[PDB]
């Protein structure tokens, strides 16, 4: 089992990836975890996909915008 | 050639309070050498080390950041992340815990 502060890549324990960031690279046993700057207007997906940010329509209201971890949420008016 | 930090998982050290120490991220780096920077693990949360001394020793195959412990305090128990920064890309160590005996 991995520790809290880790999150398992393959079958093994990896330092995470910071907030804007998807993993580009495994970690080792004895070496680090490579993490790419997902680009703006996408958001952290899995582990490993930057995901476009979908664009609530005019039939639409924004409930909440599109972070970094997070897809926009819409409602209707 | 990949950035890499070569801090193993489990990593410790036991060290004496009052004595000096040197924390090393021994890093592989091939062109420009990364921005790297220290952080100590709450939980799950790695706070930067802003006010703190480093300093850098390289060798032929590898290269060692270091953070300086002038001197090791009791405070100083806990896990050390080490993080490199090249370009939009962000290369994340392995925890190493220090043991401090008072
Ligand atoms: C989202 O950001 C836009 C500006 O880019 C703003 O007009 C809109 O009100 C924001 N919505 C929320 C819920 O934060
Ligand atoms: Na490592």
């Amino acid at each position: 089992i991995c520790k809290p502060e880790e999150v398992q890549l393959g079958d093994q324990c990896c330092p995470p990836c910071k907030q804007g960031y998807r993993v580009t690279g495994q970690c080792t046993q004895y070496t680090s975890t490579t993490c790419t700057l997902c680009p703006s207007g996408t958001y952290v997906s899995g582990l490993y996909q930057c995901t476009q940010c979908t664009e609530c329509q005019d039939t639409e209201v924004t409930i909440r915008n599109c972070t970094s971890t997070q897809n926009t949420v819409c409602a209707s008016k | 050639c990949d950035v890499q930090l070569y801090i193993k998982r489990q990593s410790e050290h036991s060290i004496l309070a009052g004595d000096p120490f040197e924390l090393e991220c021994p890093v592989k780096y091939c062109a420009n050498r990364p921005h790297v920077t220290w952080c100590k693990l709450n939980g799950t949360t790695c706070v930067k080390l802003e006010d703190r001394q480093t300093s850098w020793k390289e060798e032929k195959n590898i290269s060692f950041f270091i953070l300086h412990f002038e001197p090791v305090l009791p405070n100083d128990n806990g896990s050390y992340r080490c993080s490199a920064n090249f370009q939009s890309n962000l290369i994340e160590s392995h925890s190493t815990t220090l043991y401090v005996t008072d």
